[PDB]
């Protein structure tokens, strides 16, 4: 069965019996100053092409929606804000395609730099709506301000197989093709500046590479849909 | 007895708005009039006391004929029948006496023969808007047109074929608003009307002048 | 609090605008008016009181000293000129007063920087 | 007594016992599709300088607020809309100044052109936030697309002394200095395009010229404050 979900002036369709992973057992809620409900809509980013040699993709959350409608408008307008997210990841593949994906949302995914003495620049840390790709090779140290994008360390100097500690969902093409992660607001402060701090990082890493026989489509599109939940910002009026 | 100053008693009066002639041997012998309330200055001024108006239309046609010179030894023309066609806004319009538009079933027409009571037809409020506008501060671009005030066109022609002598007919159209409703009073027009299409005016004095403030 | 200290016969209008932190200072009366503002008529009132809002990084307490951080500004503009009768001085003066309005609090006592 | 009125993030002060003229006995109301309440704020236009030789000023309503915040934003965003207005006019004058003003709001104030064959251009019919000034002289016919701005005809070919039929308020400097006109939505259609049709025109005409003795201020500022009331526009979503 197919379930159609409409948010604002946007609507998407999902398999009725799809499993949703709630981040830490906590749904997005309001801070127990000024909320916005016109932002409550689905933002379908550009689809990426999962290939045989694909190493992975990642998107920093606040930044990914920085050039999308009122949410971006609110980001430049207000100085402070806080919000949760609902992330939909969908793959369009046939039964003749095989592969396994890890879809994980990492809070405060601070990333290292190829040069041990420096830190990565903003452009390399995030591409906004554009996706950032991991690399199956090791970035050379000569490089001065790029992210060490070796997949098996996930750019954080940890075991990539241990990323399951963070809220995650597996996409096994033979079994399922969609993932839904509900991420609450997680921070050490009640509100924060959205332009200088990326609270969340969504990662999609192929643990089992995509495989197919000659004649089948040589790619599998992956579509990411993000809907901000319970967004609210600081007031701008007097007392 | 303030009854005679009501809107209905003020505007519900028949008036000759248009006058035209058409002969029966020209191919062009047909009279046309786009229905508009700006044709007569007296009626225009009375309607322009308000901004928005809503009314029905009652039209009475006074048609008379006159024999034109001929060379026939004897002329014995029978009684003449006239066709008055109302073309609703957007309907087909004729360009000749012999034209398909004269036979359009959705263009209501009156066939009337001379010697009887004058023909009469009524058109209701046919605007897609909720009222007619005598003033429009905007663009449709042409300033102050408001195409929502289109009321249709009237056409008139001889039905009989030409005989042994030409016949020239003249039609007088009588216009009467019925069940009138008016909104937003406006100051009476002070400058003389200059154009039928716009409100253009040439500046004139506020009133007539006397010699001194103490008469 | 702003107090107008001109003559009782002077009249005029002032636009008092508050710019929240992050937003830049207004460059024109129009830009000031489009933001948070109050139109102050000295001909009707001699004093105007504004209570600027807290608005901080969900920090509850924020540092007394600061470093190139969003500050927030208060500015005043001539909505109209000062209208004055004959034999009355057009040049006047305004006094500004400050005080804590809402639930003010401090933390972590230190040494004042004003002593040697 | 002074009454302070706050609308949104803007606040103005008015004499408590000021008289308000309701346009036609009807307050602005909603259409018995999409409303906007962030527009509900005071828009203080630039003040004009009433002088001895001043003939008058006028502002076309929708246009005057076309470059003001969200109201202008809504004007370019939505194709159709409708709204009422509340207009405040205030003069700053001393008791040593004398003069009388007529403050009138004219619905559908269609204006003539100096050239009898043409019609005025948009720039001459409206200056947006800038005011358009009447002229105590008669504009020559040579001019091709300018408004006939002779005051005694009010640019409409009528007696200027008869403008009191429209909702109006007199400002006699010796008695009062402010005017408040509440104008409902008046149109032949329930909703209209705000960029091609000016529903209302506010006019300020000095019937008694400003006079003062040497030493007094040679001007009297006039401030216009407009607050849209019960604004609503067309929807933009599916059914």
């Amino acid at each position: 069965r197919v379930r159609s979900i409409t948010l604002g002036n946007s609507t998407i369709t999902t398999q009725e019996c799809a499993n949703v992973v709630v981040g830490y057992g906590v749904w997005p809620e309001y801070l127990k100053t000024q909320p916005d409900v016109a932002t409550c809509r689905f933002y379908t980013l550009e689809s990426v092409q999962w290939m045989k040699n694909s190493a992975g993709w990642w998107w920093k959350l606040p930044d990914a929606l920085s050039q999308m409608g009122l949410f971006g408008q609110n980001m430049q307008y207000h100085y402070l804000g806080r919000t949760g997210y609902t992330i939909h990841v969908q793959c369009n593949a046939s039964k003749f395609h095989q592969g396994c994906l890890l879809v994980v949302c990492v809070p405060e995914a601070e990333m290292g730099c190829s040069n041990l003495n420096n830190t990565p620049e903003f452009a390399e840390l995030s591409g906004g709506d554009t996706a950032r790709m991991f690399t199956d090779t090791q970035i050379g140290e000569t490089n001065s301000k790029k992210v060490q994008t070796a997949v098996w360390n996930a750019g954080m100097g940890v075991g990539v197989g241990n990323l399951t500690i963070y809220p995650h969902q597996w996409i096994n093409l033979r079994t399922n093709n969609s993932a839904t992660i509900v991420m609450p607001y997680i921070n050490s402060v009640p509100m924060d500046n959205m332009f200088r701090h990326n609270n969340l990082t969504l990662m999609i890493i192929p643990f089992v590479p995509l495989n197919y026989s000659e004649g089948s489509s040589p790619y599998v599109p992956i579509t990411v849909t993000i809907a901000p939940m319970c967004a609210e910002y600081n007031g701008l009026r007097l007392a | 007895s303030r009854s005679e100053s009501s809107i209905e008693n003020f505007l519900c009066r028949a008036a000759c708005v248009y006058y035209a002639t058409y002969t029966n041997n020209s191919e062009k012998g047909y009279a046309e009039w786009v229905i508009n309330t700006r044709q007569v200055a007296q009626l225009r001024r009375k309607l322009e006391l308000f901004t928005y108006l809503r009314f029905d239309l009652e039209l009475t046609f006074v048609i008379t004929s006159a024999q034109q010179p001929s060379t026939a030894t004897s002329v014995d023309a029978p009684v003449q029948t006239h066709q008055i066609m109302y073309v609703p806004p957007g309907g087909p319009v004729p360009t000749k006496v012999t034209d398909y538009a004269w036979q359009t079933s959705t263009n209501p027409s009156v066939f009337w023969t001379e010697g009887n009571a004058p023909p009469r037809m009524s058109i209701p409020f046919i605007s897609i808007g909720n009222a007619y506008s005598c003033f429009y501060d905007g663009w449709t671009g042409v300033y102050g047109i408001n195409t929502l005030n289109n009321m249709g066109t009237l056409y008139m022609r001889h039905v009989n074929e030409a005989g042994q002598g030409p016949i020239k007919s003249t039609v007088r159209i009588y216009f009467k608003p019925k069940h009138v409703k008016a909104w937003v009073p406006r100051p009476p027009r002070l400058c003389q009307y200059e154009k039928q299409k716009n409100v253009n005016f040439t500046p004139t004095g506020v009133t007539t002048t006397r010699v001194g403030i103490t008469t | 609090t702003f107090m107008f200290c001109g003559s009782a016969m002077a009249t005029g209008k002032f636009l008092l605008a508050y710019s929240p932190p992050g937003a830049g200072v207004p460059k024109n009366r129009k830009d000031a008016m489009l933001g948070t503002h109050v139109i102050w008529d000295v001909g009707l009132q001699s004093s105007c009181v504004l209570c600027v809002p807290w608005i901080s990084q969900t920090h509850y307490r924020y540092v007394v000293e600061d470093e190139y951080t969003a500050a927030g500004y208060i500015t005043c503009w001539y909505q109209t000129n000062i209208v004055v009768p004959a034999d009355v001085q057009s040049s006047c003066d305004i006094l500004c007063f400050v005080s804590a309005c809402n639930d003010f609090s401090v933390r972590m006592l230190k040494d004042t920087p004003f002593i040697r």
